């Protein structure tokens, strides 16, 4: 997961 | 309906940007007005960069821009510990329609599990409805934030929804809306992360607004  | 809640979200979504005094604005993500001059915004938008308080924060409300020194916004936590999403009081913003009663009550959380939801968001102001598969709740969720320089930080929050779906950069700060009509398609929280076809939203309940 990446900060969007 | 989902679509009517989505309309209320859409009207309260603003673009959030950060810039140095006298410099270009970097438009980062969305923020969601909830009541009066208070917004929800993921604090990872600004808190990990050097000297954030000396920056100017920008709020784009449909092509009308509002700015303020970062030192003049009042930041309030949703709960104990780091939750990423914070409440932010912006004295220069026009009053928002109060949408706090459309957020899920803590006690009703189980009613949104295992059901579809819709992420109501924008990419730099262009509104989008993003389908999310049946929802689960992760007691702790971890995701990677890429800072402006390229270095990364691992962020962990409590109580984050997880759903199958396809997101894009800029969609953070949008609102997750339950498909469950029996809880009036409640707003479930705020989008914070995505990757490997999974979308993550921090739970935000009605009770959290008691933090003023
Ligand atoms: C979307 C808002 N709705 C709201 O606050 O509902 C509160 C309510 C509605 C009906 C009966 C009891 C309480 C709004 O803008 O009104």
């Amino acid at each position: 997961l990446a900060a969007q | 309906s989902t679509l009517e809640i989505a309309g209320l979200v859409r009207k309260n979504l603003v673009q959030f940007g950060v810039g140095e005094k006298n410099g270009s604005v970097r438009w980062v993500m969305n923020a969601l007005g909830v009541k009066d001059d208070w917004l929800l915004v993921p604090s990872h938008a600004y808190k990990f960069e050097k000297d954030y308080e000396m920056m100017e924060f920008y709020f784009n409300r449909g092509g009308t821009y509002y700015s303020i020194s970062a030192g003049n916004v009042v930041i309030q936590s949703l709960d104990v510990g780091f939750q990423d999403v914070v409440l932010m009081k912006v004295p220069t913003i026009p009053k928002f329609r109060d949408i706090t009663q459309h957020f899920i009550k803590k006690g009703d959380v189980p009613r949104a599990l295992n059901r579809l939801a819709t992420l109501v968001t924008t990419v730099n102001g262009t509104p989008m409805l993003i389908s999310e598969g049946p929802l689960k709740m992760e007691e702790k969720a971890t995701y990677v934030h890429k800072k402006n320089d390229g270095t990364t930080v691992d962020l962990t929050v409590d109580q984050a929804w997880r759903g199958k779906g396809e997101g894009l950069p800029g969609m953070c700060g949008g609102a997750l809306v339950s498909s469950n009509q029996s809880i009036q398609n409640a707003i479930l929280g705020i989008h914070v992360a995505g990757g490997n076809s999974i979308l993550v939203a921090k739970l935000v309940t009605q009770e959290m607004f008691q933090n003023i």
